[PDB]
C-alpha cells in the first residue's frame, strides 16, 4: 500500500497542490475548530506578570484538495517532516511572551488525514502568557488571567477559529497550585479585533482564579489582634507603673514593626498600597494612640503633685473612658474592613 | 553585478588558507566600541558586557580585479561571509557569549580596493575576573577582556590595537560601580604554551571603583551613633541599675540585629571584610560598656564607693580609644 | 566487510524499506521494553512543582524487516545521522514541562542491531518533570513524585509499552538530596488513558520521598519550648515586681514574633496552612495568654480585705500547674495527629 | 497562479537581485516603520532593562517589486521566500538581546502592492537597556528608550522616518509594578555621525512615573510615629529615669530594625537614595531626644534647687523646640523633592 | 599543493577512508591520551548540588590510515568545519548535567595531524557538573566534587581512555572562589566502570576543597560568646535588681535569638543538622538556663519573709556556685566541640 508513495501521489511535485493556498481560495473563508487541554498550569508570578501552561493543541479544517476516495484507510497519519510542506492555518497567541515545541525522543506534533479532507492538526505547547494583575485587594483577591489565539496573516474572510461545541478547554487531574485555586468554572467567551487592515479572527478562555487565604491570614492578621490586645492590657496596669506602662506601651510598637517588616519581606513587592498594609497602619496606629494616650495619662498625673485630688480623678476618668472607647473603635474598624473588602 | 565580480574573485580562494601562507605572518588590527556594561554579579564573578568588534587585516587574494570598479569598498553578504577567511579570534577568560540576530545577521563587511577587509560584528560577552572582596566597601576591581588567538602562533597571525580610540564607551551609569577611562595598554601582553609555541593575545583592562556614600550614611554613622549611646550610660547614677543596664543590653541588641539584618544584603564571601571588622569592633565596644558596668556594680556592692572614680576612667577612657582606633582603621584602610 | 555499506543495503533506497511504518504493520502489535536508569535526581522546588531527573532511557523491540543472516558479527552498532532515518516508538513523557538531549562532543545516542532483529536505543535525556505537592503536614510530609512515559500517535493495537521483569528502574550511587531522601523502594506502576480516539499506552514509576526533620525540629521548635519555659518563668515570680513581670511578658512575645518572622524566609512560599504554622500560632497563644494572666493577676491584687491578694495568689497557683498541663495535653495532641 | 507568479516576477526566471537595495546608486529608500508595544514590564533596577512585545512594521517603494500584469490588488508571502528579498538592515542600538517568535509558524508578513510598496511585519521581544538614576528614589522619572538604526547603509542609502501618525501605539490598560506609564510619548530624531558618515537613527521615549502609595505609608509612617514616641518621651518627669531610658533606647531600636528591614524591599544601589536621608534624619533625631534625656539627667542630679531649676527649664525648652525643628526639616525635604 | 586539497584526497569520496569505522577494527584497542586545563572554576552550588567550569580539554590518539609521507610538511591542520569526516572518540562525562561548546567567530575546536599519524584534537567546553556534598560539618567541611570522562557505546577491549603521563590536570592562575579554596594537589584516579554488557573506560579527576572559617568565624561565633559573657556580666549583679536582672537576661535570650533568626539567610538551605545549628543551639540553652537559675534564686530569696535569713543565705549561696560552675562548663563543652568538628 506505502501510504507515504500515497501521500506523495495526493500532494507534491507531480500533484499540483500548493502549500501557500488555503483551501476553497477566492471562495468562503474555512473554519478551524480547535481545542485545548490543559496539562500544567503554574508559575504564576507577580514580579513579571505571567504564567506557564502546557497545552495539547489540537486544530480541525477541512480540506477538498487533500480529499481522497481510492485509499481504502480511513486515516493517514503524517510525519512533521513531510508536515513541513503542508497548509495550516497562521495561529498564534496574542500574548505569547514566550513559547517552544517539544522534540524529547520525536517531534510531538500529530497530523492524520481523513476520508473527506478533514484534517487533525495537534501538537504540545509550553507558553509563558503574560496577564495584567491587579492587587487592590491582595489577600482576599479574585484574578483573571486569560489566552488569546489569533489569526497572523488571514482576515476575517479566509480564516475563522471556533471552539467545540461540548469540552472546548479542559483541564488535566488535581493538579494543585501555590497561593492560589483555579476556578472549575473557565467560560469561552467570543473575541474581534478590528485592526486598520480589516477584521482578524480572535478568540478567548478566561481562567478564574481564587486566592488562599490561610496562611496570610493567620500569620499576618492574628499576630497582629494579639498585639492590639496586649496594647489594650496597657490601661489595665496602675498609674504609678510608668516604667511597666511605658516598656509594656514601646514593646507592643516595636512587635507591630518587626511584624510589619517581616511581612513587607515576604509580601509582593508593589507599589501601589494592598489591603494588608491599611490593616497592618491601622493596627500601628492603634498600639502608637495607646502609647499617646497613656502619656497623657501621666502628664494629667504629674501636675497634681507639681488643684489636690482633682488631676487624679481626671486621670482615672481618661483610664475609665478609654477601656471601653478603644475595643470599641477597632471591633467598629475591623466590621467595616471586613464589610468592605469581602462585600 | 556587484555578486558576479565577488563570486568570480571567490572562486579558486581557499577559505582554509591565511593570506601570505609561506610569507610574514598576517598583521590584524582590534577596535571595540563598548554600547553596554552589564552588572557585576559578585557571587558568581562575571560581569556581562555588550561590544562592537571590528577587525581589519590585509588578503592579497582579495585584490579588486581592474576591470571591476564599483566603489572604494565592495561588500561581501553577511550569509556569505563563510567563503573568505577568517581569524580565529576568542575571549579567553569569557565563559557565555552569543551573536545577534534581531531583524538580520548584523555582521559586516568590506572589501576594499587595495585588499584590507573591515569585519564589523556584535557580542555580548560574560566575561569573567576574579574579585577581591577585602576592604568591601572602598575597594576597587580590575577586569580584563583578553583576546586571544586559538590555532595560529605568532608567526602566522598577530593581533595589535588600533592607535587611535581602542575602546570608545560613552555612557554606562553601573548601580555599584562607575569609571571613564580604562588602559587600553597592555597590548601585547603575549601568552606562551609550551608546546605549541607563542600564541598572540591582545587585553585591556578595566578599572572598576566603588561608590561608598550608601555604605558611609546607611552603616557606618548608625552604627557610630549607637557606640555614642552605649557610651552615654556612664553619666547615669550607679544606683539607677534599672535604667542602666537597659540602655547597654539594647544597645548591644541593635549591634547585633543591625549587624545580622546586614547579612545577606552585603556579597555573599566567607572572609574578613572591613565592613565586618567595623561592625566587631563596635559590638566589642558595646560590650566592652557592659562590662564596665558591671565592674561598676560589683564594686559598688564606712565603704570608700570607688566607683564613681570607675566612671571618671571610663569617661575619658571610651571616646578615646575609639578615636583611635577609628583613626587607625582610616589610615590602614584608606 | 563495509559495514556501512552492509548496512545501506539491509536498509535504504535500494532495499525499500521505509521509516514510516511500524514493524509487523496491520498486525499484532509490537512489544516495547523500556528501562530506566536515574543518574542524578535533585532540584526539588515547592514553588514551580517540578523536579530534574538524568535519564538513561533505553528502549527495545522486534523489528522483522531489520534481520540479516549474511553478516558475520552478531551486533552492529549505528551512528545517530542514520539513526535520523529509522522507525522509531514516539515515546513521550506525559508531564516533560521541557528537557532536551546531550550533544557533547558527541550524540549522546546509542542503537544496535542484533540478527533476530531486537534492536536497543539507548538515549541520554534530562528531564525537569512536574509533581503536585501535598503540604498540609509541611515538616512530616511524604510527597510522591512520578513520570509517566506514553505514546503519541499510537494506540494500544499498535504499541503497546512494558518494563523489564527485574531491575527496571535503577538509581546511581550514594547521590544525596537537600531537605529530601530518597526512598529505596518505587514501585512500577501500570496506567492506561482511555481517550476518545482510543486507548494509548501508558507506564509510570513513583518515586517516594520523605523530608527530614532535622534542622527545622531543632531550629523550629527548640527555641519555641524554651520561649514558653520563659513565660512560666514570669509565672514564677511575685505579684509586686510589675516593671519585671511586664517586660519578661512581653520581651517572650516580642521573642516569639521575631522567631515566627525570622522563619518566613526559610519556608516555602504558599498560602495554605501547614503544621508548623499551628504551632507557632499555638506558642504565640500561649505567650499572649501567660501575659493575660499576669494582666489579671495584677488588676485583681491592685483591686480588711486581703482576700483578695488570697484570690490573687490562688489565680497564681492555679496557673503555675496549669499553663504546664495544657501545653502538655496540646504536646500529645500535635504529634500524634501529625505523625500517627 | 499567486505561488509561482514571485517566482515569475523576481527569482531565477527575471533577474532581480535580493542583495542590491532598491534604487541603486541614486536616491536613498525611505522606510516608515511604525511600532506597536504590546507588553511593556519587567524593568528591574540591577540590570538597567525593561522587555517589550513589538509588532513592528515598516514600508518602502520597491520599482523592482512593482507589478502590473496579475489582477490582484495585493500579493502576500511566506517566510520561506521572504528569506530571498531585500530588507532593510534594521537592528536595535541597545537591544541587549533579542529573538523572533515561531509558534505554529514564523511570525511574520510580507504582502507587496501593485505599485511596489511592501509591508514587512514581525513580533520581536527585546530586552532592551537602559540607564536609570535613582538619586531621588521614591520621587523618580524615568526615561528609557530604544534606538531604530541601520548598520551597513549610510544616509545616501538607507532613510527611516517614523509614520505621520500614530507612530508609536500602545495596548490596552495593562498595569506594571512600581511604574505607571505616561501616555505622552515624544519621538525624536537621532542622528549619529561616525568616521565613516551618517547613520540613520530613530528613537522613542518612554517617560515612566512611579507611584509612591506603598512606600509613603511604610516606610514614612512608622518613622514619623516614632518620632512622636520620642517627643512622648520628652514629656515625662525627669525622676522616671528607667521609663525615659527604655523609652529612648526602645525608640532608637526600632528606628533601627526599621531601617534594616527596608533595606531589603529598596533596590539594591550604591549610591544614596532620597529615602535613605529622610531615614537617617529620623534616626539621628532620635538619637537627639535620648542625648537630650541625658543631658537634662546629668544636669538634674549633679547638685540649691538652681540645678533642678535649670534642668526642668531645659526640659521646657525642648518640649517644643524639636517639634518645629522637625517641621521644618519635614518641609525643607518634600520642598526640595516634590518642587 | 593546498592541504586541504591534500585531505580532501586523503578522506574523501575517491578515498577509500570511511569515518564511521574505528583503527585498528578488530585488533587492538586504541587509546587515548586526553589532558584536561580547567581554566574557570567556580559557581558552587547547594541548591542544585552542582559546579561549572571551561575546559580545554585535549584528546590525542593515533589513527593508521592517516599515515602520511609525500607531503613535506611537518604538521598538517584540519579546518573545523569538516570535522564530520573523521573518526573521533565518543568521549561524553558521566555527570555532565548540561554543557554546551563554544562559537564565538570561529568553532571553539582544533584538530592537526601529524606525519606519523599522531592527531591532536582540542576542544573548549563549559560543564555544569554535579557533584554530591555532605554538610554535616557545615563551616569545617571538605567537599569533594569530581569529574568523569567515559566512553559511551565503545567497551574496553575498542576504547581505552588514560591521563596524560604529566600535567593531567592543570588549574589555571591565580583565579580565587566565594567561601572556597581549591587544594593545589588534586589526585588522579583510575576509575572503571563494569556494566552487564561488558566493561566501560571511565577516568576521574577529584578535586578536594577547603571551606574558609573567615566572616563565619567572626559573625555567627563572636557575638554568641558575646551575649553569653554579658549572661554572666547578668549573674554578677545584686538580688535585689530584680527588674535589672529579668530585663538582661530576657533581652540576651531576644539577641540570641534574632541572631539565629537572621543568620539563616545566609547559611544554605538543609534540612539536616549542621555543625552551626549544634552552637546556636547551645548558646541559646545556656542563656535559658542562666534565666531558669536568676528565677530559681529569685524565688528562694522570696520564700525568705514571705524563715530567717537562712533562705537569704540560700540564696546567695545558689549565686556564688553558679558564678564559677556555669563558666567552667561552657569551658568544657568549647573544648569538646572545637576537638571533634577539628580533630
Ligand atoms: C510481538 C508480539 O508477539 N506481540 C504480542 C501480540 O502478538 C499479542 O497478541 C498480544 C496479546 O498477548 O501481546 C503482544
Ligand atoms: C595503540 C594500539 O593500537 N595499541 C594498543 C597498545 O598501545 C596498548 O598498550 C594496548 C592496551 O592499552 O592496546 C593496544
Ligand atoms: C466554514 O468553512 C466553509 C469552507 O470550508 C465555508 O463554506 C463556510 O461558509 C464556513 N462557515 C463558517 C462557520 O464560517
Ligand atoms: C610584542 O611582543 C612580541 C614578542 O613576544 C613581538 O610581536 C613584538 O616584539 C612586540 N610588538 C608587536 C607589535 O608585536
Ligand atoms: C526617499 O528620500 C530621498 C531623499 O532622502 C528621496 O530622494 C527619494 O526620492 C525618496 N524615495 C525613495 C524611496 O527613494
Ligand atoms: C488619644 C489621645 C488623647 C489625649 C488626651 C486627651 C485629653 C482630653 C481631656 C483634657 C481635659
Ligand atoms: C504628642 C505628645 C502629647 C503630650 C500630651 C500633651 C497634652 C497637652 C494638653 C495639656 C492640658
Ligand atoms: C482610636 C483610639 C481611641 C482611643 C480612645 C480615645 C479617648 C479620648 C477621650 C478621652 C476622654
Ligand atoms: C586577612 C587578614 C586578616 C587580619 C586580621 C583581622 C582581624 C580582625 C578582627 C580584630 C578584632
Ligand atoms: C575622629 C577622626 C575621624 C576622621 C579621621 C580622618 C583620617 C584621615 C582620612 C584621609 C582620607
Ligand atoms: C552625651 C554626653 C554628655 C556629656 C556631659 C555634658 C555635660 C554638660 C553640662 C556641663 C555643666
Ligand atoms: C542635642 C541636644 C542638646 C540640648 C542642649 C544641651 C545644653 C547643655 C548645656 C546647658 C548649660
Ligand atoms: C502640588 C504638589 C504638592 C506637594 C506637597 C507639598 C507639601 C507642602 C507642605 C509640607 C509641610
Ligand atoms: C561579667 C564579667 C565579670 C568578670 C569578673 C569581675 C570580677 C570583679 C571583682 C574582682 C575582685
Ligand atoms: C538550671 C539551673 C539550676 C540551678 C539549681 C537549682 C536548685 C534548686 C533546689 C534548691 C534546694
Ligand atoms: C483606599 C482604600 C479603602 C479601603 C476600604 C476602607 C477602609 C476604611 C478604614 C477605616
Ligand atoms: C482556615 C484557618 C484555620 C485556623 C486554625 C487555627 C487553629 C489554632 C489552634
Ligand atoms: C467581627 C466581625 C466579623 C465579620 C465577618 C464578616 C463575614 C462576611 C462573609
Ligand atoms: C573593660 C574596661 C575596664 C576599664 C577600667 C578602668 C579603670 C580606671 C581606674
Ligand atoms: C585621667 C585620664 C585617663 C586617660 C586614659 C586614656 C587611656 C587610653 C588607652
Ligand atoms: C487566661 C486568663 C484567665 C483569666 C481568669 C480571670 C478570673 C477572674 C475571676
Ligand atoms: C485539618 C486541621 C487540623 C487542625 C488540628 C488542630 C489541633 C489543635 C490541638
Ligand atoms: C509526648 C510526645 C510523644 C510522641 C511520640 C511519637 C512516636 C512516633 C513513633
Ligand atoms: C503634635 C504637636 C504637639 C504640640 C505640643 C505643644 C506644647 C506646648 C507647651
Ligand atoms: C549549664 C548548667 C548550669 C551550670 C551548672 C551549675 C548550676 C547551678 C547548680
Ligand atoms: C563627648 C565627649 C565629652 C568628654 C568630656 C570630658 C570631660
Ligand atoms: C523657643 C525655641 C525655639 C527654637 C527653634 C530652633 C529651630
Ligand atoms: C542633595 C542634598 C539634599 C539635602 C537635603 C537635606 C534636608
Ligand atoms: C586546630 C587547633 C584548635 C585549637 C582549639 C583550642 C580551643
Ligand atoms: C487609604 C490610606 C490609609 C492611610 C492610613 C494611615
Ligand atoms: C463612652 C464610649 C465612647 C465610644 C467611642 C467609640
Ligand atoms: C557621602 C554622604 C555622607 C553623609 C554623612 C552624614
Ligand atoms: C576592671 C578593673 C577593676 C579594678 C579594681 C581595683
Ligand atoms: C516545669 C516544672 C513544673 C513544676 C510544677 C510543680
Ligand atoms: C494613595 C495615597 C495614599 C496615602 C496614605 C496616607
Ligand atoms: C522553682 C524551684 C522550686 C524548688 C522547690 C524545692
Ligand atoms: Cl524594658
Ligand atoms: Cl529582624
Amino acid at each position: 500500500m506505502s501510504p507515504s508513495d500515497f501521500l506523495d501521489k495526493l500532494m507534491g511535485r507531480t500533484s499540483g497542490y500548493d502549500a501557500r493556498i488555503r483551501p476553497n481560495f477566492k471562495g468562503p473563508p474555512v473554519n478551524v475548530s480547535c481545542n485545548i487541554f490543559i496539562n500544567s498550569f503554574g508559575s504564576i508570578a507577580e514580579t513579571t506578570m505571567d504564567y506557564r501552561v502546557n497545552i495539547f493543541l489540537r486544530q480541525q479544517w477541512n480540506d477538498p484538495r487533500l480529499a481522497y476516495n481510492e485509499y481504502p484507510d480511513d486515516s493517514l497519519d503524517l510525519d512533521p517532516s513531510m508536515l513541513d510542506s503542508i497548509w495550516k492555518p497562521d495561529l498564534f497567541f496574542a500574548n505569547e511572551k514566550g513559547a517552544h515545541f517539544h522534540e524529547i525522543t520525536t517531534d510531538n506534533k500529530l497530523l492524520r488525514i481523513s476520508r473527506n479532507g478533514n484534517v487533525l492538526y495537534s501538537i504540545r505547547i509550553t507558553l509563558t502568557l503574560a496577564c495584567p494583575m491587579d492587587l487592590k485587594n491582595f489577600p482576599m483577591d479574585v484574578q483573571t488571567c486569560i489566552m488569546q489565539l489569533e489569526s497572523f496573516g488571514y482576515t476575517m474572510n479566509d480564516l475563522i477559529f471556533e471552539w467545540q461545541e461540548q469540552g472546548a478547554v479542559q483541564v488535566a487531574d488535581g493538579l494543585t497550585l501555590p497561593q492560589f485555586i483555579l476556578k472549575e468554572e473557565k467560560d469561552l467567551r467570543y473575541c474581534t479585533k478590528h485592526y486598520n487592515t480589516g477584521k482578524f479572527t480572535c478568540i478567548e478562555a478566561r481562567f478564574h482564579l481564587e486566592r488562599q487565604m490561610g496562611y496570610y491570614l493567620i500569620q499576618m492578621y492574628i499576630p497582629s489582634l494579639l498585639i492590639v490586645i496586649l496594647s489594650w492590657i496597657s490601661f489595665w496596669i496602675n498609674m504609678d507603673a510608668a516604667p511597666a506602662r511605658v516598656g509594656l506601651g514601646i514593646t507592643t510598637v516595636l512587635t507591630m514593626t518587626t511584624q510589619s517588616s517581616g511581612s513587607r519581606a515576604s509580601l509582593p513587592k508593589v507599589s501601589y498600597v494592598k489591603a494588608i498594609d491599611i490593616w497592618m497602619a491601622v493596627c500601628l496606629l492603634f498600639v502608637f494612640s495607646a502609647l499617646l494616650e497613656y502619656a497623657a495619662v501621666n502628664f494629667v498625673s504629674r501636675q497634681h503633685k507639681e488643684m489636690r485630688k482633682l488631676f487624679i480623678q481626671r486621670a482615672k476618668k481618661i483610664d475609665k473612658i478609654s477601656r471601653i472607647g478603644f475595643p470599641m473603635a477597632f471591633l467598629i474598624f475591623n466590621m467595616f474592613y471586613w464589610i468592605i473588602y469581602k462585600i | 553585478s556587484t555578486s558576479n565580480i565577488l563570486n568570480r574573485l571567490l572562486v579558486s580562494y581557499d577559505p582554509r588558507i591565511r593570506p601570505n601562507f609561506k610569507g610574514i605572518p598576517v598583521d590584524v588590527v582590534v577596535n571595540i566600541f563598548i554600547n553596554s556594561f552589564g552588572s557585576i554579579q559578585e557571587t558568581t564573578m562575571d560581569y556581562r558586557v555588550n561590544i562592537f568588534l571590528r577587525q581589519k587585516w590585509n588578503d592579497p587574494r582579495l585584490k579588486l580585479p581592474s576591470d571591476f570598479r564599483g566603489s572604494d569598498a565592495l561588500t561581501v553578504d553577511p550569509t556569505m561571509y563563510k567563503c573568505l577567511w577568517k581569524p580565529d579570534l576568542f575571549f579567553a577568560n569569557e565563559k557565555s557569549a552569543n551573536f545577534h540576530d534581531v531583524t538580520q545577521e548584523n555582521i559586516l563587511l568590506f572589501i576594499f580596493r587595495d585588499g584590507d577587509v573591515l569585519v564589523s560584528m556584535r557580542l555580548s560577552i560574560t566575561l569573567s575576573c576574579p574579585l577581591d572582596l577585602t576592604l568591601f566597601p572602598m575597594d576597587t576591581q580590575r577586569c580584563k577582556m583578553q583576546l586571544e588567538s586559538f590555532g595560529y602562533t605568532t608567526d602566522d597571525l598577530r593581533f595589535i590595537w588600533q592607535s587611535g580610540d581602542p575602546v570608545q564607551l560613552e555612557k554606562i551609569a553601573l548601580p555599584q560601580f562607575d569609571i571613564k577611562k580604562e588602559d587600553i595598554e597592555y597590548g601585547n601582553c603575549t601568552k606562551y604554551y609550551k608546546g605549541t609555541g607563542y600564541y598572540t593575545c591582545v587585553e585591556v583592562i578595566f578599572t572598576l571603583r566603588r561608590q561608598v556614600g550608601f555604605y558611609m550614611m546607611g552603616v557606618y554613622a548608625p552604627t557610630l551613633l549607637i557606640v555614642v549611646l552605649s557610651w552615654l550610660s556612664f553619666w547615669i547614677n550607679p544606683d539607677a541599675s534599672a535604667a542602666r543596664v537597659p540602655l547597654g543590653i539594647f544597645s548591644v541588641l541593635s549591634l547585633a540585629s543591625e549587624c545580622t539584618t546586614l547579612a545577606a544584603e552585603l556579597p555573599k564571601v566567607s572572609y574578613v571584610k572591613a565592613l565586618d571588622v567595623w561592625l566587631i569592633a563596635c559590638l566589642l565596644f558595646g560590650f566592652a560598656s557592659l562590662v564596665e558596668y558591671a565592674v561598676v556594680q560589683v564594686m559598688l556592692n564606712v565603704i570608700p564607693t570607688a566607683a564613681k572614680r570607675i566612671d571618671l576612667y571610663a569617661r575619658a577612657l571610651f571616646p578615646f580609644c575609639f578615636l583611635f582606633f577609628n583613626v587607625i582603621y582610616w589610615s590602614i584602610y584608606l
